[PDB]
């Protein structure tokens, strides 16, 4: 039946572009719609196409094409504010509303001057497991989950101490295991050759 | 405007409860809407007021109800809730219906989430990590580690505080929990925080530092009959002072 | 002038109030014996109805005049072997079918001596056309719009002070030319 | 294939005497209505017999939620309409919609509004703008300028998916829309006034409607009395034009007809 | 605002011929407002056996209808159509003139 494809996932780095397409085959047209939705936040509406053209308000671009089906949101200078999920919607012959299943755009941080190393926090005796910190590598490097089922890893994550103009990605990982040390915590992602590791 | 309100934010309930959702809308907007969302889906129409007298079905009206009480208010109801029914409600209004250009305007959204027996929900353990010497005398930075393991379901909100108001630079929160038993289907979640701050901030012993997180769980009439404590809506905290 | 052409005449008027009674008189010699009536474009229904006594002498009565009645009309007697020719053609007017529309001066209601005046007449019922007499009377017509309209302008003459100029306008619709409206207020100048 | 359009109206009555709906909207293929809903029976509902078996309850009941949101705008248009102009009592309220076919593929667009039965607001698709009759249908025209994506939306409904509805709506009843009856065409004469004879060219039993019937003398065209199109009652119409006879006049006169791209000629 | 008149014109479907069975159109087109009355009338009595069509539209924002019925004419029988509008000031009555 009424068909609307968006790219499931996209990720840019900040300030370059990202263009995500949007595509349908509906019962007619009355206009498409794009949204965006933070996580875990409204989905607010961002632009609207009816005629064929490409409608710019600031940074952000919206394109039609009636004949081919098609539009693509275009995002310009990138902010990490940007990272969120956009969603595609067309209005059909009867004034309903077709929606997309949305695209997920994850912006990467312009690490400037990276500092990969891996850290074991000091635990407050409230809990028996012990935490290690993997941070400030740039964003090429990757990280992925740990062969060992009791063995918890999150994904990266990148910070902004905005008085010092300063980004960071980072990621936790923790076990309640004894044999548990952060210098085998990340085996499993490929890590940076130059990757800091603490003396004792 | 104040835009459109709906409660409640969190919700969980037993498999054979009622519940209403409410929203309103201060805009006098003509058109009211009641979509759920899942993952890897389109939004859904369950039901819409087109006119301040009138509702009809949407795509997957099963299970639910509406009644357009005045032209400001819709209401969304369930007399028999379902497993099936765990979802994030979203309510928005239009101007009006007919008119083709005319924009959705959305509510905060609703998290609902139905079980089969309410001996699932746990709250979260909360748990501080000071940050290591190794990266205060290699960055001159101090990250400190939050960690709230061991709650369902996925209802809490993390915030960071030092020394009494609350703070957003240096702040990162993972988007998602993990399941700590991932191949269970009713696995317990835990999320990570870090709060990032300069090496002098640390190492000073007047500043206070405080993870806190929101559970949303039972309600205070909710019937328990367990060992343990209910597990109710409630703030679980950890804190850590300067240290040098 | 070879026969005597016979004379055509409306009692008491040829501009009837709807419903009111008219009497339409066909006079021929005094030889005359028959009469014939006859109305233009489109054959009238009600001389059939007429009593052939009552045709003699040559009348022919409206105890109520309606639409069917109006339009003109002419006649011819039969006298000495031979018809007459055709009357002097008279024009029958139902009056009082619509509302009054409303007359008024645009300028002002005074009119200096030996000079000219415009008068409005305006209707919510979008005529095709507009008449305007003076109080025997002679009226004008304006422009047919078949569109409708409803306003209409009249240039009057130099009114002179000695004598008085009175007005009053109707509306008519352009499929029914001789069915007009009820008679605006009379408007002095 | 000849032009055809499609039309939707809306009449909106304030305060109206009992048994009268305060709301009303017809449309429209070509002369046939196809589609009804008033305030009284509150449901869409089909005025052709193609329309109702080819259009699933799906379509009646999204119209049906529909149009009872459309009657409510068109209750608080005319009632703003009432208060910009201080009108109390009963007033009527306007709207058409619509778009046609052309037979050389060309397609036309139009969106106008009526109060009281005069041109209030008529749309132009092309300048994106609305014509206002007075300063009050400017305030309007101002309010709805503003939203420019509407105008657009308006724009592309009117060239693309009102001409989409109407070639679907052909289809459906392509038997009834797209047939063609010729006219059948008499000329008599009768002496309606004594010296004066009159010709009628009458024709009758013709569809579709349109059809154009003219006199001319040898190869010319004095005036023309025409009849109008009316519809007989059981699918097709009629219509004549007459002429006055000079009786003197040594000259011939002919009736031409013509209908569906067919011209006739009757000499006489 | 604006009140058009409404233009009446009463005629048979088919060409009448006496005791062959016909159809008695009356056609109101034109008026505005919308409010109007249509009877057809047989010796000056209403025919209540009258159906009509549904209220139409014009592009010029006027109103039309159709009101109609069956009947076998004949040459003692008059048949008529009576309407009345805001803009009469009594009904008007339109006789079906049968040639
Ligand atoms: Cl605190």
């Amino acid at each position: 039946g009424q068909n609307i494809d968006q790219p499931t996932e996209m990720t840019a780095t900040e300030g370059a572009i990202v263009q995500i397409n949007c595509t349908y085959q509906t019962s007619g047209f009355n206009g498409l719609f794009w949204y965006q939705q933070h996580a875990g936040e409204a989905p607010t509406f961002l632009s609207y196409n009816v005629l064929d053209g490409l409608e710019e308000k600031g940074r952000f671009s919206s394109f039609l094409s009636r004949s081919k089906g098609y539009s693509y949101l275009l995002l310009k200078e990138l902010q990490m504010k940007d990272s969120a999920s956009y969603l595609c919607a067309v209005k059909d012959s009867n004034y309903q509303l077709i929606w997309g299943a949305g695209t997920k755009l994850i912006i990467k941080p312009d690490i400037q001057n990276p500092d990969p190393a891996v850290y074991q926090l000091r635990d407050s005796k409230s809990s028996d497991k012990s935490v290690c910190l993997f941070t400030d590598f740039d964003s090429q490097t990757n990280v992925s989950q740990s062969k060992d089922s009791d063995v918890y890893i999150t994904d990266k994550c990148v910070l902004d101490m905005r008085s010092m103009d300063f980004k960071s990605n980072s990621a936790v990982a923790w076990s309640n295991k004894s044999d548990f040390a952060c210098a085998n915590a990340f085996n499993n992602s490929i890590i940076p050759e130059d990757t800091f590791f603490p003396s004792p | 405007n104040a835009g459109v309100t709906q409660t409640p934010k969190f919700q969980v309930l037993k498999t054979g409860q009622s519940m209403t959702l409410q929203c309103a809308q201060d805009m006098n907007h003509n058109s009211m809407y009641w979509y759920r969302q899942d993952p890897g889906m389109g939004l859904r129409l369950i039901y819409y007021s087109a006119s301040e007298g009138t509702t009809d079905k949407g795509e997957v009206p099963n299970g639910y109800n509406v009644s357009r009480l005045n032209k400001r208010e819709f209401s969304l109801r369930l007399e028999s809730a379902a497993p099936s029914q765990t979802s994030v409600y979203f309510c928005a209004s239009s101007v009006w219906t007919g008119e083709g250009s005319g924009e959705l305007f959305f509510g905060e959204g609703s998290r609902l989430t139905v079980l089969e027996d309410l001996k699932n929900v746990f709250p979260p353990e909360v748990a501080v990590f000071e940050p290591s010497e190794a990266e205060i005398s290699h960055t001159q930075k101090a990250t400190l580690v939050c960690l709230a393991t061991g709650f369902y379901p996925d209802h809490v909100e993390l915030s960071w505080w030092v020394n009494g108001k609350e703070v957003h630079s240096g702040v990162c929160t993972d988007p998602q929990p993990l399941k700590e038993q991932p191949a269970l289907n009713d696995s317990r979640y835990a999320l990570s925080s870090r709060l990032r701050v300069s090496a002098t901030f640390w190492q000073n012993p007047r500043n206070h530092f405080r993870c806190q997180v929101q559970f949303y769980g039972l309600s205070e009439n909710d019937e328990w009959t367990q060992d343990r404590a209910k597990p109710v809506t409630q703030i679980v905290s950890a804190e850590a002072w300067g240290r040098a | 002038g070879t026969i005597p052409k016979p004379t055509l005449w409306a009692e008491p008027d040829s501009v009837i109030t709807q419903g009111s009674p008219v009497t339409l008189s066909c006079q021929g010699s005094l030889e005359a014996q028959e009469y014939r009536l006859y109305r233009e474009k489109k054959s009238a229904s009600w001389i059939t109805r007429i009593r052939p006594e009552l045709v003699k002498n040559g009348q022919f009565h409206i105890p109520s005049i309606t639409w069917e009645h109006t339009g003109r009309y002419g006649c011819q007697y039969y006298s000495r072997a031979r018809w007459s020719e055709l009357s002097d053609p008279l024009v029958l007017v139902m009056t009082g079918a619509y509302p009054k529309p409303t007359l008024s001066a645009q300028p002002s209601p005074v009119v200096t001596s030996g000079g000219r005046v415009t008068l409005q007449c305006e209707s919510q019922v979008a005529f095709g056309g507009f008449i305007l007499c003076k109080e025997h009377p002679q009226c004008l017509n304006s422009q047919p719009h078949a569109r409708g309209s409803s306003r209409a302008i009249f240039s009057v003459g130099p009114v002179s002070p000695n004598r008085r100029w009175s007005h009053r306008c109707y509306g008519y619709d352009l499929n029914s030319p001789y069915v007009w409206s009820s008679p605006s207020d009379l408007l002095e100048l | 294939m000849r032009t055809h359009s499609l039309r939707y109206f809306r009449l909106g009555v304030s305060d109206p005497i009992h048994g009268v709906p305060e709301f009303i909207s017809v449309g429209y293929v070509d002369s046939h209505p196809i589609t009804t809903y008033d305030s009284v029976t509150r449901q869409k509902e089909p005025r052709a017999p193609w329309m109702a078996e080819n259009l699933a309850p799906d379509h009646w009941e999204r119209y049906t939620q529909l149009l009872r949101g459309w009657q409510q705008m068109f209750k608080v248009e005319l009632k703003r309409l009432q208060r910009h102009y201080n009108h109390s009592g009963s007033h009527t309220y306007q709207r058409m919609i619509g778009c046609e076919l052309l037979e050389d593929g060309s397609t036309t667009g139009f969106l106008q509004y009526a109060y009281d039965g005069q041109d209030f607001l008529i749309f132009n698709k092309d300048t994106l703008s609305w014509l206002a009759v007075d300063n009050v249908a400017h305030t309007i025209k101002q309010a709805w300028e503003a939203n420019q994506h509407e105008l657009l939306y308006q724009k592309n409904w009117l060239e693309e998916e009102c001409i989409a509805w109407l070639k679907r709506f052909l289809e459906y009843g392509k038997d009834t829309l797209q047939r063609t009856e010729p006219p059948l065409v008499r000329v008599n004469r009768k002496e309606t006034f004594p010296g004066v004879t009159a010709l009628f060219c009458k024709a009758h039993g013709f569809y579709p409607p349109e059809i154009y019937m003219t006199w001319m003398k040898n190869g010319e065209e004095q005036e023309i009395d025409y009849g109008d199109i009316l519809p007989s009652g059981d699918g097709t119409y009629q219509a004549w034009a007459s002429i006055e006879l000079d009786p003197q006049s040594s000259n011939l006169y002919s009736c031409h007809v013509e209908h569906s791209g067919v011209h006739m000629v009757l000499q006489v | 605002m604006i009140q058009r008149t409404p233009k009446i014109q009463v005629y048979s479907r088919h060409p009448a011929e006496n005791g062959k069975s016909n159809f008695l159109n009356c056609y109101v087109s034109g008026f505005h407002p919308s409010d109007i009355e249509v009877d057809l009338l047989k010796n000056g009595e209403r025919i209540e056996k009258v159906e009509h069509s549904d209220l139409s539209f014009s592009k010029d924002w006027s109103f039309y209808l159709l009101y109609y019925t069956e009947f076998t004419p004949t040459e003692k029988d008059e048949y008529a159509c009576r309407v009345n509008h805001v803009t009469l000031s009594q009904p008007k009555i339109v006789k079906w003139d049968r040639d």
